[PDB]
C-alpha cells in the first residue's frame, strides 16, 4: 500500500535491501520478500533406547512445509513428516511428530519458549509438553 | 573537606538511626543468536556451492561455537535464578508488623503475575521491544517500512528465542520474595519455617550488634520509614529514565555489531563489486574464480572476526552473571558480615527483581546519626582490682559513669554482673577511679 | 623511542586522574581509618581513642581485652621493628615488585 | 580513496578501541574514589606508642 | 599490502581487548580487597595476609 511520488521508480530499505519495487506497466508498488526458508532441529531421544525422532522448524508457521520438502526434494521418509500427521506451532517454529499432551511435569530436552518434550510410555512415544518449575 | 576533632580520651556515639532503600542492577544474559553459511556468503547461487565447499567447513566451527555459546546464556540464566526447589504462595493475610508491601508483592489483578516495580522497570526500557521472533515470520507484506529486525534476519542472521520466559522468571522472583518474606532465611537451608515478621527483624538486629529491646519499643518509627523509603524509590525510579544504562549498553553493544556485519556485506573488497551475478555472468571462468575466490576469503575474514568479538563478550556477561548469582545467593538467603557488598552501611536484607535482562536488588540497611560528645576510659579501678566492659564502653557526661552500646546510646549502673576483673590497676594507662554495684549486698 | 611512535599515529592519552590527588586519596583513607576506626565506612566519621580501636579487633578474633592493656609496649615496639623491617626489605629487593 | 572501498573499517577499529580507554578511567575511579570528604590528620600526632 | 596492513592492526586491537578484560577482573579484586579489609575487619582467613 505505501505510496511512491511520480519520479521515484523503486524502493529501498536499510541495509541497501530491495523492498518495493513499481511495476513498468500498471504503474503499481509491489512488495517484495525474500523467499521462505529456515533451519531444522532434530528431537531423538536416544539411540540405544528407540528410533522415533521428532522433527522443529525454527521461525516459521509451518502451512508451507510440505510444499518446502516437495520443493527441497527430500525422501518420502521427510515427506511423511512434511504432511501434517501430528503439527504442533510454538513460539519458535513449529514441531512435527510429537504428540502434545496437556499436564505438567519437569523437563529434559528444551526446545524454547517454555515448552519441553520427553519420552514417555503411554503407548511409548515421544510427548512434548509445557514447563514445570515445580510442586 | 572535613577535619576530624581527634583526641585520646574523647568519643561520639550515634542517638539516632534512619533505614534507607538502596538499588544496584546487574546484566544475567545477553541475545542468543545463530547464524546461516550460504545465504549469507553470497546469495542463493548454486556456483557458491560448487566453489566453496573445498575452501573447508569453516562454517562448522561457526556453528558449534555460536551454539556454545547459546547454550551457555540459558545456563547461565537458570543457575543464577532457579535456586529454590518449590513455590511458595503468601496467605491471603498481609499485615506485616506493619510493614506495608503492596509495591512489590505480585498483583493477581493484572494480565501476567508481574508486580508494579517490575512492570515500572519494563515499561521504562520500552527498547527491546521484543524481537525474540515472537511468532516472527508475519512479516511477509511489509506495507510499513519493515523495520530493522526483518531485515536483519532475511539476510541469513536470526536469533533464537530464549529458553525462559518472562512470567516464569516472575514467578520465580516471586517465590523467592515470599519464602524471604514469611520464613526467614530457614528455607536456604531446608524447609520453610514460619516466624512472625517482627522477630525475624530482631533477629537481624541482633546480627548487627544491637539488641533487640531498641526494635520492639520502636516499631512505628520502623514502619513509618520503610514505607517512606519505598515510596521515595519508587519516585525517583519512575523519574529518571537513564539510571539503568547498563542494559541498554549491552543491547547497544549487540545491535552495532550486527549493524556493522550487515554493512560490511557491500564492501568491494579490492575486485569489481559486491554483487555476485554480474560478476559471474560478465566474467568468464577463469578470472570469475579469482574475483569470487577474493569475495569468498574477505566475506569469511570479517565474519570470523564478528564471532570472535561475541565470544569475548560473552566471557565478560558469564563473570557478571557469576557475581550477581553470589551475591543473590548471600544477600537474599542470608545476612552478609561483608562490608560494602550488599549495600552501604549494616545491611539488613535484600529484595529481588526482574529486568528484561537482569535482576535488579534493593537493599534494606541500617545507617545511624545523630552522634553526641562524651568523654571516657578504658577501665575503673575499684579497692585495687581493674574492671573491664562486658560488650559496651564506658562514657560519661561529666559526672556519672555508665556502660553503653556501641551503636546507640542506652546507660546502665556498673554493675559486678555487667563487667569482669583481671590483675591491679597499676598497669594500664588510663585507669579512672569510680565505684562498682553488687546487686545482692 | 617515544617520539617515533607518536610519528606513527600511536598516540598515548594521558589519564584523568594525576598521582597527587590519588595520593591525596590515600591520605584521606588512612587519616579516615587511624582517627575513626570502621564507622567511617557506614555513616560520618567518629572519633575514638586508637587503644579503644586495637581492643576491639582483638575482640573480634577470640581474644579479650585484657592482652591488650598490659601488652602495649610490646604492641608498638613489635610494630615500629616491623615497618622497620619492611621499609628495609623494599628499598632493597627492586625485584619484588614483578 | 582505496580505503573508502573498505569504508568505515578503521572507523569501528577507533569505537572499539575508545571503549577500554574510558573503562580504565572508570576502574581508578572505581577503586579509589569512594570517600565523600577529605579528612586529614590533626596536627599533634601521639598514637599510643 | 592494504589487506595485510589491516589485519595486522585489528589482531593488535584483539589482543589488547583480551588485555582488557584480565586487567578489568584484577580491578575489581583489588576494589573488594580494599572494601573489606579496610573498611572494616575480615573473618575469611588468607584472603588478607
Ligand atoms: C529519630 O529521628 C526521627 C525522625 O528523623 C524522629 O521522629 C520524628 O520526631 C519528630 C519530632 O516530634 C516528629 O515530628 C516526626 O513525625 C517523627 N518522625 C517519625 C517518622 O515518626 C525521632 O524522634 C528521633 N529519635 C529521637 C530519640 O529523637
Ligand atoms: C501501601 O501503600 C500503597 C501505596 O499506593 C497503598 O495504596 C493506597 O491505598 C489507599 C487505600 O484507600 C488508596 O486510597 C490509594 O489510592 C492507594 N494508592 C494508590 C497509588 O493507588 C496501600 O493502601 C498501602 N497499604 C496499606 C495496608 O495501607
Ligand atoms: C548526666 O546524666 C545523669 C543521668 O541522666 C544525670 O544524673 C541525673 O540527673 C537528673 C536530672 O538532673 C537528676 O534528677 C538525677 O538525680 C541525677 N542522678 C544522679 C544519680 O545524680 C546527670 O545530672 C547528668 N550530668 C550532666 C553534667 O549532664
Ligand atoms: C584513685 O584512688 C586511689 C585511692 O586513693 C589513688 O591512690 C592514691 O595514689 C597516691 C599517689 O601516690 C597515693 O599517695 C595514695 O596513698 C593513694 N591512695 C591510697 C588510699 O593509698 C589514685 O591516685 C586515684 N587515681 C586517680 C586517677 O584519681
Ligand atoms: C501462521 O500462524 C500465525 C499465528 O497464529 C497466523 O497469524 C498466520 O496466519 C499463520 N499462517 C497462515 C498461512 O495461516
Ligand atoms: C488443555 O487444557 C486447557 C485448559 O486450560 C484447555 O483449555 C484445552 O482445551 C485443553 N486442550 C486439550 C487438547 O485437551
Ligand atoms: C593525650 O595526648 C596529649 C598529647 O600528648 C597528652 O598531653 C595527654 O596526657 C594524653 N592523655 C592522657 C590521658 O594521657
Ligand atoms: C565534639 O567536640 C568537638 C570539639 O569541641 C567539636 O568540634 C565537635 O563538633 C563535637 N561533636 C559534635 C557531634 O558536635
Amino acid at each position: 500500500n505505501k505510496k511512491f511520488l511520480p519520479f521515484q521508480q523503486f524502493g529501498r530499505d536499510i541495509a541497501d535491501t530491495t523492498d518495493a519495487v513499481r511495476d513498468p506497466q500498471t504503474l503499481e508498488i509491489l512488495d517484495i520478500t525474500p523467499c521462505s526458508f529456515g533451519g531444522v532441529s532434530v528431537i531423538t531421544p536416544g539411540t540405544n533406547t528407540s528410533n522415533q525422532v521428532a522433527v522443529l522448524y525454527q521461525g516459521v508457521n509451518c502451512t508451507e512445509v510440505p510444499v518446502a520438502i516437495h520443493a527441497d526434494q527430500l525422501t518420502p521418509t521427510w515427506r511423511v513428516y512434511s504432511t501434517g500427521s501430528n503439527v504442533f506451532q510454538t513460539r519458535a517454529g513449529c514441531l512435527i511428530g510429537a504428540e502434545y499432551v496437556n499436564n505438567s511435569y519437569e523437563c529434559d530436552i528444551p526446545i524454547g519458549a517454555g515448552i519441553c518434550a520427553s519420552y514417555q510410555t503411554q503407548s511409548q512415544s515421544i510427548i512434548a509438553y509445557t514447563m514445570s518449575l515445580g510442586a | 573537606e572535613n577535619s576530624v576533632a581527634y583526641s585520646n580520651n574523647s568519643i561520639a556515639i550515634p542517638t539516632n538511626f534512619t533505614i534507607s532503600v538502596t538499588t544496584e542492577i546487574l546484566p544475567v544474559s545477553m541475545t542468543k543468536t545463530s547464524v546461516d553459511c550460504t545465504m549469507y556468503i553470497c546469495g542463493d547461487s548454486t556456483e557458491c556451492s560448487n566453489l566453496l565447499l573445498q575452501y573447508g567447513s569453516f562454517c562448522t566451527q561457526l556453528k558449534r561455537a555460536l551454539t556454545g555459546i547459546a547454550v551457555e546464556q540459558d545456563k547461565n540464566t537458570q543457575e543464577v535464578f532457579a535456586q529454590v526447589k518449590q513455590i511458595y504462595k503468601t496467605p491471603p493475610i498481609k499485615y506485616f508488623g506493619g510493614f506495608n508491601f503492596s509495591q512489590i508483592l505480585p498483583d493477581p489483578s493484572k494480565p501476567s503475575k508481574r508486580s508494579f516495580i517490575e512492570d515500572l522497570l519494563f515499561n521504562k526500557v520500552t527498547l527491546a521491544d521484543a524481537g525474540f521472533i515472537k511468532q516472527y515470520g508475519d512479516c511477509l507484506g511489509d506495507i510499513a517500512a519493515r523495520d530493522l529486525i526483518c531485515a536483519q534476519k532475511f539476510k541469513g542472521l536470526t536469533v533464537l528465542p530464549p529458553l525462559l520466559t518472562d512470567e516464569m522468571i516472575a514467578q520465580y522472583t516471586s517465590a523467592l520474595l515470599a519464602g524471604t518474606i514469611t520464613s526467614g532465611w530457614t528455607f536456604g537451608a531446608g524447609a520453610a519455617l514460619q516466624i512472625p515478621f517482627a522477630m525475624q527483624m530482631a533477629y537481624r538486629f541482633n546480627g548487627i550488634g544491637v539488641t533487640q529491646n531498641v526494635l520492639y519499643e520502636n516499631q512505628k518509627l520502623i514502619a513509618n520509614q520503610f514505607n517512606s523509603a519505598i515510596g521515595k524509590i519508587q519516585d525517583s525510579l519512575s523519574s529518571t529514565a537513564s539510571a539503568l544504562g547498563k542494559l541498554q549498553d549491552v543491547v547497544n553493544h549487540n545491535a552495532q555489531a550486527l549493524n556493522t556485519l550487515v554493512k560490511q556485506l557491500s564492501s568491494k573488497f579490492g575486485a569489481i563489486s559486491s554483487v555476485l551475478n554480474d560478476i559471474f555472468s560478465r566474467l568468464d571462468p577463469p578470472e570469475a574464480e579469482v574475483q569470487i575466490d577474493r569475495l569468498i576469503t574477505g566475506r569469511l575474514q570479517s565474519l570470523q572476526t564478528y564471532v570472535t568479538q561475541q565470544l569475548i563478550r560473552a566471557a565478560e556477561i558469564r563473570a557478571s552473571a557469576n557475581l550477581a548469582a553470589t551475591k543473590m545467593s548471600e544477600c537474599v538467603l542470608g545476612q552478609s558480615k561483608r562490608v560494602d557488598f550488599c549495600g552501604k552501611g549494616y545491611h539488613l536484607m535484600s529484595f529481588p527483581q526482574s529486568a528484561p535482562h537482569g535482576v535488579v536488588f534493593l537493599h534494606v540497611t541500617y545507617v545511624p546519626a545523630q552522634e553526641k560528645n562524651f568523654t571516657t576510659a578504658p577501665a575503673i579501678c575499684h579497692d585495687g582490682k581493674a574492671h573491664f566492659p562486658r560488650e559496651g564502653v564506658f562514657v560519661s557526661n561529666g559526672t556519672h559513669w555508665f556502660v553503653t552500646q556501641r551503636n546507640f546510646y542506652e546507660p546502665q549502673i556498673i554493675t559486678t554482673d555487667n563487667t569482669f576483673v583481671s590483675g591491679n590497676c597499676d598497669v594500664v594507662i588510663g585507669i579512672v577511679n569510680n565505684t562498682v554495684y553488687d546487686p545482692l549486698q
